[PDB]
RNA sequence: AUAAGUGGUUGUUUAUAAAAAAAUUUACUUAA
RNA sequence: UAUACCGCCAUCUUCAGCAAACCCUGAUGAAGGCUACAAAGUAAGCGCAAGUACCCACGUAAAGACGUUAGGUCAAGGUGUAGCCC
């Protein structure tokens, strides 16, 4: 998933540029792991940053 | 004998069998295809396998200043000339069997959705790099003639676009896949449709056409949205610029009177100034994002008129039955509103 | 710099003045209907795209409504004028042979275009084809004859709206004005019709042709001072 | 380049929309002379149908 | 259908020479011989040994000077003479191409035991008579 | 306006690719 | 193994057609493109034709495309694939 391909990419609540791509800009939802492919781990992990 | 040897070009002609029977009708069905390899590739003038080095043609003519004698290499050294030529055979060869990865588009082995870059450029300087090429459909056509037989041509559907509004489409019929990609790609730019478009990322208002058989029920949407709607109208979308809509495609599905259609209904979206001007009213858009805020989006350049439009209680508009089917929680498809890959 | 100035002086000037040629002078609603270009074909093959232009039928024969060729006439001559007037190469059709050699001298005196023969297909959509990659195309295409000679409309009509090519015509009663940008409703049979036509483009192509070397001459003046 | 669709809109409506959107890099020679001088109906193709029923052609006779 | 030299029409993008543009029915109407001797004259002897020679020497010919040959030989004999008159391409190193003159001429000398003359002519690319 | 019956079986479109090799001393004999 | 082929041919052919590249038509379907007082076709090439051989402008040769018949020929030679190597 693109997290898991690029080591250098930390999923922390520190790094709000990452945080903001997997959040819409006109909506303010946080998409689906289908939507962006992120896995099921990725995914739930970004969740928790977000909030 | 030295007399029965024939050349490179005699030799792979024959055992490459390109002609024959075999090709004609497809009654060879033999997948298997050899490559004529160029034999003369890597060899040099003058080398040969007993090592001799001959000043002037396969060694230099003078060294040191001094014309150089006939001198042959060593055994031990000339094992490596034969070794090395072996290795650099073996690694051109590894050249040609790494399988290039052919970005797919639709499915893995359909042409739809596959990029052909930019139109070729014109005669007279004419560029068109602006422009990108999906292809819409590939299909292999057939006709009988009387000496032959069934005889394939290729239909190609191909959509031309910047991105900004200007787009267009057209077939390409040819014997060859590319030399049909060409007459494609090429004639598409002579046609180019201006789609407008709510501020750059959607329609003006909701469209509703039947080309023939093909019905599109397309629906303007807000930002982020998406393009939520058949794979070849989320590729022409992208040519156009359009980046939230959604469409259902009923009746037939026919790629052609889906395009066609696609690109009529487009083509006539009446834009808000047009409306403001057609009904010389102020055009006020509520948005609930914004409250009761009249956001004014486009006014009459022309005369004002004082007279409100008559408000009839009741409108007389044929609503569709899936819309209402759908606003009433009527409607419970198990496909509808399913998780999808950002498009 | 020399664009301002340039595009002022010829370019933009021209095209800010109501009727900088004068073209309303060279006809009169007198002069047309002395010419019978309000007499058009019987009602029964009348088109009905240009019923608009239609006054009426006077025992079965379709009346021109001169009122309007005259409003669509000035507007007519006054592209023809513009079009001369900014170097713009002005191809004559028509396939009417009773008028091929009128047509063809005109187009020669007035030092233009003509075409009064058989149209072969594609001269404009195919043209860097059939003449050369650097031909360039007509700029006006003037149809004194919008029918072919089995009655229906010329080829080259939708030629040069498919070509980006604006065109006047003369519209008869049985002839399709849709896509011509600028109709001009009025017989095109009678010879005194036809050559009032091509005596106005004439003058109206000519006299635009000396002007813009009438304002070229102003420009060499004010370029020494 | 240009847009062969003459069925489309008119020569104006076309070539106005293409210099907009940065295809046509040039106005053509006669835009400027068309958009200061427009004609009475825009050049947009149209269909001739029949009238069926009872319509009929507004044509009056002169008398 | 005929066969015998013939280069096929194939789609306008063959290159093709005059010499390979010509079919056999042309051969002294619009083109000439490859080599010229007198074993076919009519009282002439030793046809057979020529023959063998002159297919020898193209193929020594086009082994010998690898992907240079721009056409065919023209083999000639005057009386004791044998002259090969090559048309050759440009893109071996003229020392290369001196030493395998030298080299061609001399062994073929000793061979055929008679003088043995090799005359080169250069062309950029191979003259195109034809895109068939 | 005569009459003319039959022919085992079987069969077609899965995707692009490329080379170069090459160049230091431009005129003697001579001597210790 | 001619049903993997080159090479050389039979056959229609005692034919006149095959056509790349464009443009147009069909609502941008498979496809189609003709009128000379002409109405959408322009077409480079290849055949035919022309030229040449024989005693002529005649005749006879020769030529005769693209394809059709997996037509003939692995036994002219060469050769892909498979097999034999006391
Ligand atoms: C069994 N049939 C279907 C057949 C098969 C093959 N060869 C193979 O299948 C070989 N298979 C291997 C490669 C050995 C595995 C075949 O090779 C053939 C044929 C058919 C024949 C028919 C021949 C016939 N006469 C001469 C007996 C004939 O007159 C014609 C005709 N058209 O008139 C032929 O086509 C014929 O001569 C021919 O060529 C055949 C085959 O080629
Ligand atoms: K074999
Ligand atoms: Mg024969
Ligand atoms: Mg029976
Ligand atoms: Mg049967
Ligand atoms: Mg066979
Ligand atoms: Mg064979
Ligand atoms: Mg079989
Ligand atoms: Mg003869
Ligand atoms: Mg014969
Ligand atoms: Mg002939
Ligand atoms: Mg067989």
């Amino acid at each position: 998933c693109p997290i898991c391909r690029d080591h250098k990419l930390h999923v922390d609540f520190r790094n709000v540029k990452l945080l903001e791509q997997f959040v819409c800009a006109h909506t303010g939802i946080i998409f689906y792991a289908p939507y962006t492919g992120v896995c099921v781990k990725q995914h739930k992990r970004l969740t928790q940053a977000i909030q | 004998s030295f007399f029965t040897k024939l050349t490179a070009d005699e030799l792979w002609k024959g055992a490459l069998a390109e002609t024959g029977a075999g090709a004609k009708k497809g009654r060879g069905k033999r997948t298997k295809k050899k490559k004529r390899k160029d034999l003369n590739r890597g060899q040099i003038i003058g080398e040969g396998r007993y090592g001799f080095l001959w000043p002037g043609l396969n060694v230099p003519l003078m060294k040191n200043g001094a014309v150089q004698t006939i001198a042959q290499r060593s055994k031990e050294e000339q094992e490596k000339v034969e070794a090395d030529m072996i290795q650099q055979r073996e690694e051109w060869d590894r050249k040609k069997k790494m399988k290039v990865k052919r970005e797919r588009g639709w499915s893995g082995n359909s042409w739809g959705g596959i990029s052909l870059g930019p139109p070729d450029p014109g005669p007279c300087g004419e560029t068109y790099e602006d422009f990108d090429t999906r292809i819409l459909e590939v299909r292999n056509v057939f006709t009988m003639t009387a000496k032959e037989g069934r005889k394939k041509s290729i239909r190609v559907l191909v959509a031309v676009g910047n991105g900004k509004g200007a787009a267009g489409f057209s077939i390409g019929k040819a014997t060859d896949r590319m030399d049909a990609f060409r007459k494609a790609k090429n004639r598409a730019v002579h046609h180019l449709h201006y789609i407008e478009r709510y501020e750059d990322h959607t329609i003006f208002h909701d469209i509703s056409l039947r080309f023939k058989r093909t019905h599109i029920k397309m629906k303007k949407q807000p930002k982020g949205y998406g393009l939520r709607c058949h794979r070849a109208i989320i590729t022409i979308c992208r040519l156009i610029g359009i980046k939230d809509m959604y469409a259902k495609v009923s009746g037939s599905i026919n790629m052609l009177s889906l395009t066609q259609g696609l690109f009529r209904g487009l083509s006539r979206q009446e834009t808000h100034q047009q409306l403001a001007d057609k009904k010389g009213l102020h055009v006020v858009e509520i948005r609930e994002e914004c409250g009761p805020l009249p956001i004014v989006v486009a006014s009459p350049r022309g005369p004002l008129r004082k007279d409100p439009e008559p408000e009839d209680e009741v409108p007389d508009v044929k609503l569709d039955w899936e819309d209402v089917k759908t606003a009433q929680g009527m409607k419970r498809s198990v496909w509808s509103n399913l998780k999808r890959a950002a498009t | 710099e020399d664009s301002t100035d340039f595009n002022d002086k010829i370019l933009n000037e021209p095209l800010k003045h109501s009727d900088f040629f004068n073209v309303k002078e060279l006809f009169s609603v007198r002069s047309l209907f002395d010419a019978r270009v309000h007499l058009g074909h019987k009602a029964g093959c009348r088109h009905r795209f240009m019923e608009p232009y239609i006054f009426g039928s006077r025992l079965d024969h379709d009346i021109i409504d001169l009122e309007q060729t005259a409003t669509h006439l000035q507007l007519a001559l006054n592209f023809t004028a513009h079009m001369a007037y900014r170097k713009g190469i002005i191809l004559f059709i028509s396939r009417n042979r009773q008028f091929s050699y009128l047509i063809e001298n005109m187009a020669r005196d007035c030092g233009e275009y003509a075409h009064t023969r058989y149209f072969r297909g594609g001269m404009l959509t195919n043209a860097r084809l059939l003449f050369g990659p650097t031909v360039r195309l007509p700029d006006l295409i003037i149809f004194l004859h919008t029918l072919n000679n089995i009655f229906e409309p010329h080829v080259a009509v939708r030629d040069a709206a498919k070509m980006n090519i604006p065109t006047v015509g003369i519209v008869d009663t049985n002839c399709n004005p849709c896509l011509i940008t600028y109709p001009v409703p009025g017989n095109d049979d009678s010879p005194l019709a036809v050559h009032l036509y091509c005596r106005l483009f004439q003058t109206a192509i000519t006299r635009a042709k000396e002007k813009r070397q009438q304002v070229e001459a102003l420009y060499r003046l004010q370029g020494q001072k | 380049a240009g847009s062969r669709l003459e069925t489309v809109g008119s020569i104006f409506s076309r070539t106005r929309d293409l210099v907009r959107a940065g295809v046509l890099k040039e106005k053509p020679l006669w835009f400027d002379v068309y958009d200061a001088f427009p004609p009475l109906r825009e050049p947009v193709f149209q269909r001739p149908r029949v009238r069926y029923g009872k319509a009929k052609a507004p044509i009056q006779d002169i008398w | 259908k005929n066969r015998a030299a013939r280069v096929r029409v194939s789609k306008g993008d063959k290159p093709v020479t005059y010499e390979e543009a010509h079919a056999p029915h042309y051969i002294a109407h619009r083109k000439g011989w490859l080599s010229l001797h007198t074993g076919n004259l009519d009282g002439e002897d030793h046809a057979a040994e020529r023959t063998v020679e002159d297919v020898f020497l193209r193929k020594f010919m086009w082994g010998t000077f690898p992907g240079c040959l721009a056409d065919q030989l023209v083999l000639k004999r005057r009386g004791n003479q044998l002259e090969i008159c090559a048309v050759v391409l440009r893109q071996l190193s003229p020392h290369k191409y001196y030493f395998l003159v030298g080299y061609s001429e001399t062994l073929l000398s000793y061979f055929y035991k008679c003088p043995v003359r090799l005359h080169l002519q250069t062309v950029p690319s191979k003259v195109v008579y034809k895109y068939l």
